[PDB]
């Protein structure tokens, strides 16, 4: 038999892999699966945090303007985040998507300025180059090496029309004076859900380099490799859309046979 | 809230015999 | 529609289709109870099997299945054999063999190429049956793709029969899948399904293969134009919109 082990495991791996908007109904789902509101709640209260955090899920605090992303690199612990660019910690309850409890927190550092800069400049990228999206600038120390860590997403939900849609961006920076490494992955997803279950998911590796110079330049240097590499991203992705229109997909099936009308019943089933 | 019509699609109608596991 | 098994279909409707075999594996799993109600429910993608006897093709579903082995519609006989598998009337094979005759000259016409096989089972008052329809590429391609037709009828005669009740449940996959240097990575993949019902004429002018044949033809040319519109017009869009 399938143990409640194996069974947990189950249940939260469906949860972490809820398409973009649809957390509540495969949680539902999982729910009155298993039918144990207290096992689930237990069992699988990872799985909530992993999808937010996989996600980049964002949230606006009240008392702030600014929308942060839910992110491995802001995890605090005890169900707490980090907003960098507002220097608040704040609880966010994975379950309803809800932050609470802004915080005061203490984000100074030799790297801040570093963070700032990279901040300000990611921040008008993005304002610029997706309809809603938010970012989030992290700055850590990680192998006593400098990083810095720039999140984009951008997300449109439209349960009504059966689709929902989001875009991943992670970027890495590690600032070793004098050629800083970069590192990349962006992703897509979108599922279209009226009368079936179609998906694209899609993903892109970057690996680059820039040099390291003042921070506001080395920002501007940043930046441009950003916008250069997710403009080239989606450009090619619609080129492939296209080819697939055009070649594989008009090659599996014909829309009519060379008769150019539909089969002749009749006939085919006298020979 | 979704419609599932292959729930409602013909089934078979002799005791299937299940596979392993 | 609270039913375990409504919320098992909805989760496989919002469950990534790239990983259609495991969540339906992973499902029966969590819920062993619905095993054979998931299996006859949950389309999944067809596999190809060889005929060792007639040196042809079939497709392998849970419509032709008992146990661990299935029929094939050329031999009419499992694999691997089976003592006392489950076998349509020698009446509705006859059709059978009329059925999956007329079905492979469609895959000709309409797939030029690829693989067919039509399976049929009684019914109290008529009958059902499965045509499936499977056409690949070998994987060599820059572009892979992969066409799944999944078409499930249900006849049930009148008092006669000059007429018949149909009902079509028709289930089109649609998989395709590229690594390219600008775009890297890109899964496009997933189904769609429709149903519909008609009453027909039964007659020597019209026989049932006949009038299936239509109504098969009829859903899977229209599903072939949602598919494009979804696919390469859709989604599409929403990637766009996203940036």
């Amino acid at each position: 038999r399938v143990s409640d082990e194996e069974k947990v495991r189950i249940a939260a791996k469906f949860i972490t892999h809820a398409p973009p908007g649809e957390f509540n109904e495969v949680f539902n789902d999982v729910r009155l699966l298993l039918n144990n509101d207290n096992l689930l709640r237990e069992g699988a209260a990872h799985a909530f945090a992993q999808y937010n955090m996989d996600q980049f899920t964002p949230v606006k605090i009240e008392g702030y303007d600014d929308q942060v992303l839910i992110t491995e690199h802001g995890d605090l612990g005890n169900g707490r985040f980090l907003d960098p660019r507002n220097k608040i910690s704040f609880k966010f309850d994975h379950l309803r998507k809800e932050a609470s409890d802004p915080q005061p927190e203490d984000t100074e550092s030799a790297l801040k300025q570093w963070r700032d800069a990279c901040d300000s400049a990611l921040r008008a990228y993005v304002k610029d180059h997706y309809p809603n999206g938010f970012c989030t600038v992290y700055g850590k120390s990680i192998d006593g090496q400098q990083t810095i860590i720039a999140c984009i997403e951008s997300h449109q939900f439209q349960p009504k029309n059966f689709w929902n849609g989001r875009w991943r961006s992670e970027w890495k920076f590690t600032i070793t004076p004098p050629t800083a490494q970069v590192a990349a992955v962006l992703k897509i997803q979108v599922h279209y859900y009226e009368d079936g279950n179609v998906q694209l998911v899609s993903h892109k590796d970057i690996q680059d380099s820039v040099q390291v110079s003042s921070d506001v330049q080395t920002a501007k240097e940043f930046i441009k490799i950003i916008e250069n590499a997710e403009n080239e991203y989606q450009t090619a992705i619609s080129e492939n859309y296209q080819t697939m229109s055009d070649t594989t997909f008009k090659a599996l099936r014909r829309q009519l046979p060379v008769t150019r009308t539909k089969i002749d019943w009749n006939k085919i089933l006298s020979y | 809230y979704l419609a599932h019509p292959t729930r409602d699609r013909a089934k078979i109608q002799h005791s299937r015999r299940p596979p392993t596991r | 529609s609270d039913q375990q098994l409504d919320c098992a279909l909805d989760l496989m409707r919002r469950l990534p289709p790239q990983q259609i075999e495991k969540n339906l594996s992973d499902l029966i799993d969590l819920v062993p109870s619905l095993c054979e109600d998931l299996l006859s429910s949950v389309d999944q993608p067809l596999k190809i099997a060889r005929d060792k006897v007639v040196g042809k093709d079939y497709l392998l579903c849970d419509y032709n299945r008992d146990g661990d082995s299935y029929r094939s519609p050329w031999s009419n006989k499992y694999d691997p054999p089976l003592e006392d598998g489950a076998m349509p009337s020698a009446r509705l094979r006859k059709l059978e063999v009329e059925a999956n005759n007329a079905f492979d000259q469609y895959r000709d016409l309409y797939f030029e190429g690829g693989v067919s096989s039509v399976y049929l089972w009684d019914l109290d008052h008529g009958f059902a049956g499965v045509i499936l329809i499977k056409k690949a590429g070998d994987g060599s391609k820059k572009i892979k793709g992969c066409w799944d037709s999944i078409h499930v009828v249900e006849v049930q005669e009148k008092s006669s029969g000059r007429t018949a009740h149909y009902k079509l449940t028709s289930t089109v996959m649609l998989w395709l899948q590229t690594n390219k240097t600008g775009s890297g990575t890109m899964n496009l993949g997933g189904s769609l399904t429709r149903q519909m019902e008609k009453d027909e004429t039964v007659s020597d002018s019209s026989p049932h293969i006949a009038n299936i044949g239509r109504l098969v033809e009829d859903m899977e040319n229209k599903i072939r134009s949602t598919l494009n519109e979804i696919y390469f017009g859709k989604t599409k869009d929403i990637v766009n919109g996203l940036r």
